[PDB]
């Protein structure tokens, strides 16, 4: 939190990205509650699949411990017994009722929580 | 507009049964007076000049902050269930009654229909 | 169980300090009281040194357990102590807060100090709660002081026990009661 | 000196800390504290006027032998003033200097700090009640006056050859028996040529009220920081050499940092929390550096702005123009200046220096000092004084003026925070409607002139302008509005006036004086300028303050008294 000082949809550009920042604008409405997790096992490694981003899944089997008739070509058996769950809602945003509507409409955007 | 409202029934344009579902309903009329006509001029003038009243404005009594008013009412209809006590319901009935005489009444003082619908609703 | 009345029974506690006076307008209190010379160390309650550095008289020093090696044994002792640890002087969560008050004004490193000794409250009484977490069947005979301090101890007083009575009562009435078959109130 | 006169003080006393200022509590809080370290219980009065403190006296009838007054003195003969002393100690300690000699004679119920390179006025008793003409108190020929009065054997007694003393000439006749009088009266006004130089043409402040009670508390071993804080409070209030003046500036730059640097009670452990001991740097009188962005705070302050004349857009032009040459982004500029990033808002003044010695400014940049109390923020040097200004809050309530004083000396402490942003607010809010008048007012063409002057009469009431200090400021930032433009350079030099309604008074048109440009020593003939007209017609008008520089009319008996106040 700050009271360093609102911001306006019409300049959220380019630079502004990837960037702590403050507005203030106004809700419309917002979606249901999904899901989303963090990691999970897969019975074909046995290891909770660790993830800096919140995919590539590579060749080798894993299961190799067959002599050499071996499993290759992507074989993963997701095991959410081994998963975990965090929550997902995806807020709105609609911009302010002063800040360039005058000539034109205005605009908005959508969101995203844990 | 008030010619409806000098002779009788042309109140409404559209039905009588919306004029049913509401309680408190109001003429607005302009009906004249000069010294009425002056206090309207200054009032809103001293309103109307420079953005006027910043400070000497608040001073009154303790009519203050509607933002007081959100906080306020969210609260009050967020507790209290209350209902009647006895002395009220009696008389109240007996109010409803001498309502709906009277009306039927001006019905009968001008031998038609001059009321409105005593409802349940009311 | 207060702030204060504790301190009528902690801040009267003794240390020895150093004044600037030698004996004062008056000489010296018929008591315990040791002779008043500058430039020495004397022995004095705390209720005092308070009247007295804040007076701008004095200079003051501290107890030895008010360090940095005691006190960081004393709580890696106080781990695995499945019951209590080492007490220095067991009440010094009330000397320390009327030391580190004014005296930090020369006192070394009263920080990590600090640091410390929040470190130890806050497990000693949050172990203090999991004690709880046993007490089955009534078992008001059998508790834990052996190495207690009383800072902690107070914090709890009036909640349970004024409960405990028509808690326990169920089964304090067995040992103190009789009836038929079932269990008696 | 009072290392001996303060061990008198034991008994009981009452402290007066006269009408409102911000020497007045500073140098008073600490006493407070002095006062309770010694055991002793007292009394801290608010002043509301002259009759405010002659009823708190008559309130306090009792033989309080101890009475304590600070930041006042020169009303009267003041035994003439409060009667009833009779040996009874007081105690001034006014920097209000042009104080009278009975005052300073009659070494009985006085304080005579009496310390100056000026031996000026030394005689100024011994003439105007030594020597009279055409008195009373004297004998006659007859044999039923026979008694000798009060023989001052000068003017003040007889003129008819009776005066054993005054023997500097003849006896019996000069020229005639009553030459007497006329020598008389020949020092009496060839040296009321210095009298009248003397409190009937100017007034001036003189040095601290709370900087000597700094050394007093210094001389029983005390180290207090905050005091250190609170008599820099109660300088840089009128260190405003523009306003009344410090002067010994960089004379204070050797003797407070002395106090303060030498001893050193910690040389190499100080890097704490709680009150890391008091440092100094030379920074600005720009209005509010740190919580406020540039581009609003370099608009309301005078002397930034009059120098580049922003009310018109010209001065954004070339505002916009040394932010260039700057290099501020405007964002940046309408960031908070802690809310901006770092490595510009440290390099900052370390450019702005030296890179405005080249563009229309000069004297914008100071000495002061600055604290933490812990890791909040880091507060600043005069942003309590500009907030407290603010605490002047005259609301209807009849209370608030004794309750904000009140508030403001229960502030300064480290404890009370949350109200210091509240006068913070309040201050910025008061200073940008200040210019929100001077456009209105200068492009509306309200510099009235009307002769020797410059002069300026309002309509209605603000609650800034309620009071006078708010006044004052307008009077002092349309004055440097107007005179930068609108003249050539032969009339930028004379005084001004200002009226001030209070609708609340029932109709009174207040007043304030104030001063021509760029004389910070030759100050106010305001010190009695006025009265002239008060003699002349003279129309209900008061000088209820000791500060001068103030009355207060009806609310239109003042044209007619201008007219007459024209000379």
């Amino acid at each position: 939190s700050s009271n360093a000082n609102p911001t306006n949809i019409r300049q959220l550009k380019s630079d502004c990205v990837s960037k702590l920042v403050k507005i203030a604008g106004i809700i419309v409405a917002a979606s249901g509650i999904s899901a989303k997790a963090t990691r999970m096992s897969i019975q074909c490694l046995s290891c909770s699949t660790v993830i800096p981003n919140l995919y590539a899944l590579p060749r080798k089997c894993n299961t190799e411990q067959a002599g050499r008739p071996k499993c290759p070509l992507d074989p993963f058996f997701i095991m959410p017994d081994k998963c975990k769950c965090v929550d997902f809602q995806t807020l709105k945003l609609q911009e302010l009722p002063d800040f360039v509507p005058q000539g034109e409409i205005p605009r908005h955007l959508q969101l995203f929580c844990d | 507009g008030r010619w409806d409202d000098t002779k009788g029934e042309e109140n409404i344009d559209f039905m009588p049964t919306i004029l049913s579902r509401f309680d408190m309903i109001f003429i607005v009329k302009d009906i004249h007076d000069e010294s009425r006509d002056i206090t309207l001029a200054k009032h809103i003038i001293n309103v109307h000049l420079s953005s006027n009243k910043s400070a000497p404005s608040e001073p009154a009594e303790g009519e203050i902050s509607l933002s007081t008013f959100k906080k306020y009412i969210h609260y009050c209809r967020t507790h209290c269930g209350p209902r009647l006590s006895e002395a009220a319901g009696e008389k109240l009935k007996s109010r409803y009654v001498l309502m709906r005489s009277g009306a039927g009444q001006q019905e009968k003082a001008s031998d038609k229909r001059l009321s409105i619908p005593i409802t349940v609703r009311q | 169980m207060d702030p204060s009345i504790i301190e009528f029974i902690g801040e009267k506690c003794m240390i020895s300090i150093i004044p600037n006076f030698s004996n004062e307008p008056l000489h010296l209190i018929y008591g315990p009281v040791g002779p008043f010379r500058a430039g020495f160390p004397v022995f004095v309650p705390l209720w005092m040194a308070t009247h007295l550095r804040k007076q701008q008289k004095c200079r003051i020093v501290p107890p030895e357990w008010m360090d940095m090696d005691i006190l960081e044994e004393i709580k890696e002792e106080e781990k695995r102590s499945k019951f209590f640890t080492k007490m220095p002087c067991e009440h010094y969560m009330v000397v320390a807060q009327l030391v580190m008050s004014t005296a930090p004004d020369d006192v070394p490193r009263c920080e990590e100090l600090r640091t410390v000794i929040k470190d130890i409250f806050d497990i000693r009484e949050s172990k203090l709660r999991t004690s709880i977490d046993a007490f089955i069947k009534g078992e008001g005979t059998y508790a834990k002081l052996d190495n207690l301090t009383l800072l902690e101890i107070h914090s709890v007083r009036p909640i349970l026990p004024y409960s405990l009575d028509h808690i326990a009562r169920y089964q304090r009435t067995a040992t103190a009661s009789q009836r038929d078959t079932s269990m008696l109130s | 000196l009072r290392n001996d006169f303060y061990r008198q003080l034991v008994g009981k006393r009452i402290l007066i800390v006269v009408n409102y200022d911000i020497d007045a509590i500073c140098a008073s809080r600490i006493l407070q504290a002095l006062f309770k370290y010694d055991h002793m219980l007292y009394t801290v009065v608010p002043i509301m006027g002259v009759t405010g403190l002659k009823r708190a006296y008559g309130e306090h009838q009792g033989d309080v032998k101890y009475v304590v007054l600070v930041n006042c003195g020169g009303c009267v003969d003041i035994v003439e003033l409060l009667q009833p002393s009779d040996d009874v100690t007081f105690f001034i300690c006014d920097s209000h200097r042009p104080l009278d000699v009975c005052n300073i004679y009659s070494d009985r119920q006085v304080c005579i700090l009496g310390d100056a390179s000026l031996e000026e006025n030394i005689p100024a008793f011994e003439t105007i009640f030594y020597d009279s003409e055409g008195e009373d108190e004297d004998e006659d020929e007859s044999s039923d006056t026979e008694q000798q009065h009060d023989d001052s054997g000068a003017g003040e007694s007889d003129q008819e050859d009776q005066a054993p003393r005054s023997r500097k000439l003849s006896r019996l006749e000069r020229h005639e028996q009553r030459i007497l009088k006329q020598r008389a009266r020949r020092q009496w006004e060839s040296e009321r040529d210095r009298i009248m130089f003397e409190y009937t043409q100017f007034s001036y402040y003189g040095r601290s009220a709370a900087l000597m009670v700094f050394e007093l508390a210094w001389k029983l071993s005390k180290d207090n920081m905050d005091l250190l804080w609170w008599a820099i409070v109660g300088i840089t209030e009128q260190l405003l050499l523009g306003k009344i003046e410090s002067g010994a500036y960089t004379l204070e730059l050797e003797q407070i940092q002395s106090h303060v640097s030498r001893l050193t009670n910690k040389t190499n452990d100080q890097n704490t929390m709680s009150a890391s001991k008091i440092t100094f740097e030379n920074d600005l009188h720009l209005v509010l550096y740190r919580h406020w962005p540039v581009t609003e705070s370099m608009r309301y302050s005078r002397y930034s702005s009059c120098q580049l004349k922003l009310w018109t857009l010209r001065g954004e032009k070339r505002l916009h123009e040394l932010l260039l040459e700057m290099g501020l982004p405007l964002v940046h500029a309408r960031q908070t200046y802690g809310a901006m990033d770092l490595v510009l808002r440290k390099e900052f003044f370390s450019m702005v220096e030296r890179l405005a010695e080249k563009y229309d400014i000069a004297d914008i940049v100071y000495g002061t000092f600055t604290l933490s109390y812990g890791y909040r923020s880091r507060y600043a040097a005069a942003d309590y004084v500009y907030a407290l200004l603010a605490i002047m809050e005259s609301v209807k309530k009849h209370k608030t003026p004794e309750d904000c004083f009140l508030e403001a000396s229960d502030a300064l402490s480290r404890q009370h925070k949350q109200l210091l942003s509240a006068g913070i607010d309040q201050a910025k809010l008061l200073h940008a409607a200040v210019f929100r008048q001077v456009q209105s007012s200068l492009e509306a063409r309200q510099v009235h002139s009307a002769g020797s002057f410059f002069y300026y009469v309002l309509q209605e009431e603000h609650a800034f302008f309620s009071y006078p200090y708010a006044l004052g400021l307008l009077a002092r930032f349309l004055l440097r509005g107007h005179v930068a433009t609108s003249r050539a350079r032969q009339a930028s030099d004379l005084p001004l006036i200002a009226s001030c309604p209070l609708n609340a008074s029932e109709g009174m048109c207040l007043l304030v004086g104030i001063v021509p440009v760029r004389e910070d020593s030759p100050r106010n003939f305001f010190g009695k300028a006025f009265e002239q007209a008060a003699q002349k017609s003279g129309v209900a008008l008061l000088q209820d303050f000791f500060e001068p520089a103030v009355v207060q009319l009806r609310q239109s008996d003042l044209t007619r008294f201008l007219d007459s106040l024209t000379v």
